[PDB]
């Protein structure tokens, strides 16, 4: 089975400035058993405000056999506003993108992550909010693999791995501190 | 029949929207804003959304609170008989099953079978429930969940339930020591945790004075309703022209057609700058799960007055509406 | 004494019938009908030692 | 019916029962007895009591009479037995057609000194009205009242039974034991008291049925008396809403009173050695708490604004169901209309009830003297630090330190939940703690 979750802190986001420890009840080994924390922000904004605000009040206003299809054509122009590649068809594959193809690895693309997992696991127990383990790796490869089956392509490439990288690496530093300000100077040198 | 034709007479009045504000409830003098409220509690909203995903909201939830053994009781009283098929529950016993949900044990040919309680029920139905301050703290998360959309789920020791209660709440509490302060805000005085009072509207909390002329047409008020037969006070409507009045009103869709959207995201906009007073201010800040009711409100006020779109001018008493209830809550 | 250290009772007629029941009780059993002073003495003899049963 | 003292006038039989039951095979027979006669041991109204009442109702001193009337063997107090037989002259259903659907039912309450007839006068009562009920010790309960799934033994199915509360369909619900009441129950009497029905939720069906009903209270104190010198509503352990689903209470009163318990000492002095009527007053009150629906004159209505503007100097709630006694006392004698100046002495046995607390439930000034003191420490403690930390041993000692005025670890817990709420700690256990930042 695959386990999602809906987690929420005792009143805001920012309940602390101190680590995760401190903000969620949830205690540390449990909370190990995951792979990533995804966290939202939200302060102050003018432009990107009404990116929300101008954008949510045009979803409410999406409130015989060519009558039958005519209606099924009205069904195409009510998600095909911008046209963002429409559901009709795609779910239709995500069955068979799970039952059908298989991904595999190299070899020659491979000891760039190993100072990844060595050096960050050491800049984090020097500074200790929640630790790094043998399974965060295993995650990094895992999901790496993951978007090459959306290729339908059974390899990995070199550009999925970075990828798979600045997705990781940026979503376990921006939940620090104060600190994250010089966290952001090494960043960049992963990429 | 003309009683049918007597809605098409009555639909072509001018100010029945002040009409029906005065002939709710010959139990009750004054508190002209919350009368306000509950007759678009009265009524419902719409609920058609988008396609292919969520269900959006489909109603409002307004509560009261204020100092017991007042006034606040009588709208109870009011609407249990004036509604169809609305509940009233205490929402005391919080531990076998009720308002908290929770299967039976194995009686003559199985366990895991589901259970009455007063939110299943109220499905297109007004249930009201008072006295937050005395369940325990796992409820609190339970109706939360109910509040947000209109499903609730179960998986206790049985398989999943896809049920969805489709409801709208109505609320009255108590203060933190039965006399509200002035100078302070409720993020005191709202005796409860904070996420559900952003989940939830805005209030108009009923004030209270000792003056010496309002306990005097007060009594006067009380004795001619307490008289056998004192049967002088005219609502201008009756109950049952009323009840049926408001089934024609729930059979329209009006929908927002005109450019005031433009004027209504700068509101909203210069509003969410006001009740942030500061970066390190309190997490009651009034996010774009608000803005939702800014409008759903806002179709319910013009399908009262049986107008099938939205203008700039109807919404006027939508903006303050929370903003003089917002400067409740801001000092 | 209104006292919380010790003792029970706090002046009731719900005490004071007791022993009006158990005086025509031994009265009974020692029936010379001489229902008089001599013999609610053995009464309020009995209940002295009722109370202060704890003061050793 | 079944469940009664009983005599029959039986004739004897015997017949013979088969032992398999598809043969004609038959042989010890069973006897069973014929009955030919049986014995167990809208009132027909004539007119001659009616007339006889009536020579009654010509005597102004009824209330007096019927003062004297229900105590064969009570001490006088005068104030307990007036709203006794008031609440048994239980009023009417002055319901409206549209609107109101108000009841003129009161509820009376009495609680105090242990063991003053507060069964027996309950028992009083019992005696008085034919169809009632009568509480136990735990032979009704939360599930037990009501909601019945019960595996019966002639049938093992569904049945459902009323409640007492229910089954007083004309009578007084007479319940005892509201201090040592379960919370699992004292949660449903709220809407008896209220919407006058009970909601069940059972496994079997729902059903909103109504429970014409009329209550009285008989609680028990708690640590040894009604504790004066003191709020007495602090003893009773009691949901504050509650208190006003009563319109006027009263206790009893307690002192070593020379004068009194030497005369009360006379009392059951007699009654020990060597018209007051049992049911001739019972029919002469279920005559008239039907018949009678009494209409009120303005001439009541310019004292009854002239108490409560004398009030301000609780607000509605006991200035309404006032008036619910005050129509009863008038329909007790003059059974046509109100009486204009028999509200001068209802109003005299509401005034009773606000002389029992001169001196929470409906109390402020505690609040107020205690959250002020406590907003000055707080802020001090977090002017004091660059961080948050403010530990438990450090709040043990100067705070308690500061003024003897508060309680030593009674206001140790409490001090925090209300002020959890408003941005300022947080909690972790018996011990370090987490402070407000700026």
């Amino acid at each position: 089975c695959s386990i999602i979750a809906a987690a929420n802190p005792n009143g805001g986001r920012y309940n602390s400035t101190l680590p995760l420890a401190q903000n969620v009840s949830l205690t540390e080994p449990i909370l190990s058993r995951f792979d990533i924390l995804c966290v939202v922000r939200d302060l102050v904004d003018e432009e990107a405000d009404e990116r929300l605000a101008t954008f949510v009040v045009d979803s409410h206003v999406r409130s015989q056999l060519n009558a039958r299809q005519r209606r099924l054509q009205r069904q195409r122009k009510k998600e095909e506003e911008i046209s963002p590649i429409p559901q009709e068809l795609l779910m239709k594959y995500i069955h068979y993108a799970r039952t059908k193809i298989y991904p595999k690895l190299h070899q020659m693309d491979m000891d760039k992550v190993s100072r990844v997992y060595a050096d960050l696991r050491r800049e984090s127990i020097s500074t200790g909010s929640f630790p790094i383990t043998v399974r965060h790796l295993e995650s990094i490869l895992r999901i790496a693999e993951s978007f090459a089956k959306m290729r339908l392509s059974e390899f990995v490439s070199s550009y999925d791995l970075d990828r798979a990288i600045k997705v990781v690496v940026d979503s376990f530093v921006d939940a620090q501190k104060v600190s994250v300000r010089r966290q952001l100077r090494r960043s960049f040198a992963i990429y | 029949s003309d009683e049918i034709n007597e809605l098409k007479e009555m639909v072509k009045d001018e100010h029945i929207y002040d009409k029906l504000v005065r002939s709710i409830a010959p139990a009750v003098f004054g508190h002209e804003a919350v009368k306000k409220g509950i007759l678009l509690q009265m009524l419902g909203g719409v609920h058609k959304s988008t396609v292919e995903g969520i269900k959006l909201r489909g109603d409002i939830n307004i509560c009261v609170v204020g100092d017991p053994s007042t006034s606040k009781s009588q709208f109870l009283k009011y609407v249990v008989g004036f509604a169809p098929r609305s509940v009233y529950t205490s929402g005391k016993a919080s531990s076998a099953a009720g308002l908290t949900a929770a299967v039976v044990r194995d009686e003559e040919g199985g366990d895991y079978t589901i259970e009455a309680g007063a939110l299943m029920l109220a499905d297109n139905g007004i249930c009201c429930i008072d006295e937050f301050d005395k369940m325990d703290i796992s409820d609190q998360v339970a109706i939360h969940e109910a509040m947000e959309q209109q499903t609730i789920s179960i998986a206790k020791a049985g398989i999943h339930a896809t049920l969805n209660a489709r409801t709208s709440i109505l609320a009255a509490a108590n203060p933190v020591g039965g006399r509200y302060n002035r100078k302070l805000s409720l993020r005191g005085n709202l005796n409860m945790t904070a996420p559900i009072m952003s989940r939830f509207d805005l209030f108009f909390v009923i004030l209270d004075d000792c003056n010496e002329k309002i306990d005097t047409e007060l009594a006067s008020h009380i004795v001619d309703l307490h008289m056998k037969r004192d049967e002088a006070i005219e609502p201008p409507f009756s109950a049952e022209q009323l009840r049926r009045y408001i089934k024609y009103a729930r059979t329209f869709k009006p929908i927002l057609t005109k450019e005031a959207r433009s004027y209504l995201v700068e509101k909203y906009k210069e509003l969410r700058k006001d009740d942030a007073q500061g970066f390190s201010r309190s997490s009651y800040r009034i996010t774009v799960r608000q803005l939702e009711s800014m409008i759903r409100l806002s179709e319910a006020i013009a399908r009262a007055n049986c107008v099938d779109e939205i203008t700039p001018s109807f919404i006027a008493e939508a903006y303050d509406l929370l903003r003089q209830s917002i400067i409740r809550v801001d000092v | 004494e209104m006292d919380s250290k010790f003792s029970f009772g706090q002046a009731t007629p719900r005490t004071l019938l007791g022993i009006i029941r158990l005086s025509q009780a031994l009265a009974k059993l020692r029936l010379a009908d001489m229902v008089d002073i001599d013999d609610v003495e053995e009464a309020l003899r009995l209940v002295r030692v009722s109370k202060e049963s704890l003061y050793q | 019916r079944a469940g009664d003292r009983i005599e029959v006038t039986g004739t004897f039989r015997s017949i013979p029962i088969r032992a398999n039951s598809r043969q004609r095979v038959l042989s010890l027979y069973k006897t069973y007895v014929d009955v030919v006669h049986v014995k167990k041991v809208v009132r027909q109204i004539t007119d001659q009591d009616l007339a006889k009442i009536r020579e009654v109702a010509a005597r102004e001193d009824l209330y007096s009479l019927l003062a004297r009337s229900i105590a064969p063997s009570i001490y006088e107090l005068e104030d307990v037995k007036k709203g006794i037989l008031l609440q048994l002259f239980g009023g009417t259903n002055k319901t409206f057609t549209k609107g109101g659907r108000y009841r003129g039912d009161i509820n009376i309450l009495l609680c105090g000194d242990p063991s003053t007839s507060k069964s027996q006068i309950l028992q009083y009562v019992h005696k008085i009205t034919p169809r009632g009920v009568y509480t136990s010790g735990k032979g009704s309960s939360a599930v037990g009242l009501t909601a019945y799934i019960t595996r019966d033994v002639d049938t093992k199915q569904l049945v459902l039974e009323s409640g007492a509360l229910v089954l007083s369909d004309g009578g007084v619900c007479c319940i005892d034991e509201f201090d040592k009441m379960s919370d699992s129950t004292r949660s449903v009497l709220h809407e008896v008291m209220e919407q006058q029905t009970i909601s069940i939720a059972k496994a079997g069906i729902i059903t909103t049925l109504n429970a014409r009903s009329s209550i009285l209270a008989s609680a028990n104190p708690i640590g040894s008396r009604y504790n004066p010198n003191l709020p007495v509503t602090e003893n009773i352990d009691l949901p504050p809403p509650l208190l006003s689903r009563f319109d006027l209470v009263y206790l009893v009163l307690d002192k070593v009173d020379e004068k009194n318990d030497r005369e009360l000492a006379k009392h059951l002095t007699n009654l020990y050695l060597e018209v007051l009527p049992v049911e001739f007053l019972t029919m002469y009150i279920s005559y008239a708490k039907e018949h009678i629906h009494p209409i009120i004159t303005e001439a009541a209505k310019t004292e009854l604004v002239r108490a409560y503007v004398g009030m301000r100097k609780a607000t509605t709630r006991q200035l309404e169901s006032m008036i619910r006694l005050a129509e009863a006392h008038a329909k007790m004698k003059l059974k046509n209309v109100v009486e204009l100046e028999d509200v001068q002495e209802a109003v005299r046995l509401i005034r009773s009830a606000i002389k029992d607390y001169a001196t929470q439930t409906g109390k402020s000034v505690i609040q107020r003297k205690l959250q002020e003191d406590l907003s000055r420490e707080i802020m001090n403690v977090l002017k004091d630090q660059a961080s948050d930390s403010m530990s438990f041993n450090e709040l043990i000692k100067q705070i308690n330190e500061h003024s003897q005025d508060r309680v030593e670890s009674s206001d140790i817990q409490e001090a925090l939940s209300r002020l959890q709420q408003e941005d300022k700690v947080i909690v972790l256990g018996e011990g370090v703690r987490r402070s407000v930042r700026l």
